[PDB]
């Protein structure tokens, strides 16, 4: 039971536990509705477009979106928006018309340390992805 | 980005509206009267932009232009506590001072006088706006000022902005109240003419309505313009507060209006808002819940919206969405459906699909809400033809009955006859029934 | 001081073709830039780049 | 060693705004009016020399020459706190004190007759200065004698240092109000033809927009003459400002300069400055943000060159170097990107490289900033040209109607024929159609 509650007490104050789940918040759940918004809008401009993964998913209009998207948002500089990334599962060929999961290939990872990394393990990071 | 709106405050009434609505953002978003971010207004999550724009990294400056043919209002919004909010240089005032004469036509064409002035002040208010969408002008149609000058400004930003919406708040004269306004049917007329000329989308306010309101649930006897302004600027704020307060829904207007606007004719919106409270009835944070927010937002006190009794029309809403900011819980709205279904609290459209839309949205940090849960519905009710319907019979009578058109004779426009009202009355009477038609399943094949 | 004509136009070409030089360097330069920008979503190294590019002359002939 | 710069002060107007100037670099390099370096300029980071000239082994001297047609205005130099600033010779005042009558030909024919005088000036402060980079004019466009005597003080700089480069501050008279100096417009047209011919860059110094400026930044209702002259020293020294603070890069004037001329017909630059404040609005320090700063500086009401709102040409910067200084957050930068470009508020040039060069200073401690944080823009924009253009065709229409010229007559320049004045307007519309050309791709082929 002290262990536990020591643990308890170190991962809340010293590994920010809160801290990562306000950021998880901000950035993963779209908080910032600025930044959603110019995200949204980007997305649905590229797909509606035809643009391909490679066209779209290029880190040069990926990292202009965002930055756009950042810069739009009220809380697009703060920290907790500077731990997302956009990131490719695959590169599409082609961006298939009508279909809904065109934008399936963009993941948002969450970087955690250790120890948190034995708290928030790789696969819930990719369950937030 | 944000969607920004550019406020256009037009006679008395748009004049006392605007200045509300700025006291109200304000107030949210912690600003000083005069523009300046008070220091207790460390929550940097207003947006701001949509509505104001940062003269400098201190001074928040509304993207406001105010236009007016009639001095006295410009005058008022100078010793209102929102005269440091505007630019001065985005602030038209007549120099000749005589008004309109409550004559919508001299209004218009003092805002054609002073078009390439107040175009330059909305557009000053635009590059303030990093993403500004288009221009919503809140103004009255009863007035003359506030009529013509709301008339003008919404013209002059469809010329300036030909590819950008233009919404207009269009407030219409009460018909339950003696306008002083006897004008104010042909000046609505010409109002819900331009709205229907250089607009795309006329919400349709009632003074009525918010008459109603003021008397039943504010408690006061006889609204005034300048009240019932007041009412419509804290309605738009509570509408607006998720467009300022950027979350993880209704980030922008088009997610918010997509439900309610079916077509672009059908554009005739009604309102609703859930949990209804006094100003002055702040005190009791009452716990509403999604099941209480709904039986209240079934109570007519809170629609603002004044639709007559058609007894041969069986009007109703098509759909309803209502988003809802504070503190809700899921499973109270679940408890209200269930609630609404048992009591077949709402009628929808048969021939579509239509449901309740929530948006979550967050409360300003600097602002207390007197509200746990707080909800604005947009929905789209045939009953809103009612109010369309009546500014249409309200203008056909005073233009069939040449009332206070010496007044509006003065102007050229309206100086040997009303036809002009009269059109604008059938215009808004085949608006009126196509949001009816819109509750039926032939509005399929509508136009 | 102005054939001076001719000297001050071989002249300018010469340093015409210097400064396509240059900019072919720079242009490079500018590249692995914006592929670092790109790379990282750093909107500091956008800032930069737009400090350095503002005209956006670079920007073009980097993409070149 | 520092670029130094040597100012010519022509007539009465164009002598107080080069005295507004000289005080102006003086309080920036902690100089006072006497010529003594101030205690407080500890920050030895400053060049006094872009500004000063030392005349003995103690005495730092401003690089300032006082030339006037009327006595009374160098009379008032030499009774003024800065009569120790200036060096004696390079003060040539009339005898006969008549001035030049409002006559833009009357002020060249005194500054003729004062050639020896001024040129000795330009001579004693090229070699007061270790690496003398060229002189800057400052007079007014509007009257007789600043015009006509700065347009001959720019005619003797780029005679005296013709391998040199001569980066002027010409501020040109409004078009737009009519003067009470019926010939200002052939002034007008002088001193633009004397910008483009001896300078290698030109801010242009709208009176009108000084106001405008006054009325709309610094809140002032009705800007004095006097106030008018401290928002043109305020142009020529944000114009300066890479000559007279050393860093990193832009250390000269012909480095500077550079970047913003093309070529050399098309260096008519417009100037703006943000925030602006006059000098009684020091109390507010306004927060200014990056993007208010920018804005402001893109906006006409706020640029020292008032440039109508042309709706359907897009008037361009040639090129654009911000020096800013204070506390700037990254994400605001880009905000305020964001907003220019959705508003479109600057044009760059498409013809040629043009960027912001960035030095990093420490800020001098003698100059109160009334700003947090302060940045000047010196920039080449085809928007001076619209000045230019109006200037020439105010001066056209004054010479096709003789205006004015019997005060011009007086003197042996004008005694003939207005020949002058005619090539005045027709160099300043030169001009305006190449600094017009700079903002377009096709400015390589400008003046062909």
């Amino acid at each position: 039971s002290l262990v536990n509650k020591a643990a308890v007490d170190y991962f809340f104050v010293e590994l920010h536990l809160e801290a990562h789940y306000e950021a998880l918040r901000h950035f993963l759940l779209m908080e910032d509705g600025e930044f959603a918004q110019s995200l949204s809008d980007l997305l649905f401009e590229k797909l509606g477009a035809g643009q391909t993964p490679g066209e779209l998913l290029n880190p040069l209009v990926l990292n202009s979106v965002l930055s756009k998207a950042l810069q739009c948002s009220l809380h697009g500089d703060t920290p907790h928006a500077s731990n997302l990334s956009l990131a490719l599962k695959y590169l599409p060929e082609v961006f298939a018309p009508n279909a809904p999961d065109v934008l399936s290939c963009l993941e948002l990872r969450y970087k955690v340390d250790w120890p948190l990394n034995i708290v928030i393990t790789e696969g819930c990071l990719s369950k937030y992805s | 980005m944000p969607r920004e709106i550019i406020t256009l405050q037009l006679g008395q009434c748009g004049n006392q509206i605007g200045f509300e609505f700025w006291k109200q953002l304000c107030a949210e978003h912690g600003i000083s009267p005069e523009g300046i971010v008070e220091e207790f207004a460390t929550e940097g999550t207003d947006r701001k932009d949509v509505f104001f724009y940062q003269a400098d990294d201190e001074h928040y400056i509304p993207r406001a232009v105010l236009l007016d043919l009639e001095p006295r209002v410009i005058h008022s919004i100078l010793n209102s506590p929102y005269a440091k909010l505007y630019n001065p240089e985005n602030i038209y005032l007549s120099e000749h001072g005589g008004g309109a004469g409550n004559n919508w036509a001299s209004g218009f064409s003092q805002g054609e006088k002073i078009h390439e002035d107040i175009f330059d002040i909305i557009d000053r208010e635009a590059d303030g706006s990093d993403s500004l969408e288009g221009f919503v002008l809140c103004h009255s149609i009863a007035g003359g000022t506030g009529s013509g000058l709301g008339s003008y400004l919404l013209e002059r930003l469809n010329d300036r902005y030909p590819k950008k919406l233009v919404q207009t708040y269009s407030v219409f004269p009460n018909q339950d109240e003696m306008s002083d306004v006897v004008v104010q049917p042909y000046n609505s007329l010409l109002t819900l003419k331009r709205l229907t000329q250089n607009a795309d989308c006329v919400v349709v306010l009632d003074n009525t309505a918010l008459n109603r309101i003021a008397t039943d649930r504010l408690h006061i006897q006889n609204p005034s313009f300048s009240q019932i302004n007041q009412l419509v600027s804290t309605i738009m704020s509570a509408s607006t507060t998720t467009l300022r307060y950027p979350g993880y829904m209704n980030n922008d207007l088009i997610g918010l209006i997509a439900s309610l606007i079916p077509t672009p004719r059908l554009h005739f919106l009604m309102t609703g808002y859930t949990p209804l409270t006094t100003d002055q009835s702040v005190a009791s944070v009452r716990k509403t819940t999604v099941l209480d927010v709904m039986r209240r937002l079934l109570q007519p006190k809170n629609v603002m919206v004044s639709t007559g009794r058609d007894r041969q029309t069986n009007h109703c809403y098509i759909a309803i969405l209502n988003i809802i900011q504070g503190e809700v819980d899921p499973t109270q709205v679940h408890k209200s459906l269930q609630r609404i279904r048992e009591r077949k609290l709402a009628n929808f459209i048969p021939w579509g699909p239509a449901s309740i839309q929530v948006a979550l949205s967050r409360k300003s940090p600097y602002l207390p809400s007197a509200h746990r849960v707080s909800g604005l519905m947009m929905a789209n009710h045939t009953s809103i033809s009612s109010l369309f319907e009546r500014t249409c019979r309200q203008y056909d009578k005073l233009r069939k009955r040449e009332a206070f058109l010496e007044q509006f004779r003065k102007e050229d426009m309206f100086k040997d006859n009303f036809d002009e009202m009269d059109t604008s009355r059938e215009i808004v009477q085949q608006l009126i029934d196509e949001y009816h038609a819109a509750t039926r399943p032939d509005y399929i094949s509508w136009g | 001081l102005d054939d001076t004509v001719q000297l001050v136009s071989g002249f300018e070409a010469t340093i015409n073709k210097f400064d396509k030089n240059f900019s072919a360097h720079l242009l490079d330069l500018l590249a692995r830039l914006s592929i670092y920008s790109t790379s990282d979503c750093e909107h500091g190294m956008a800032s930069v780049i737009s400090r350095l590019d503002f005209n956006g002359f670079y920007t073009e002939r980097l993409e070149r």
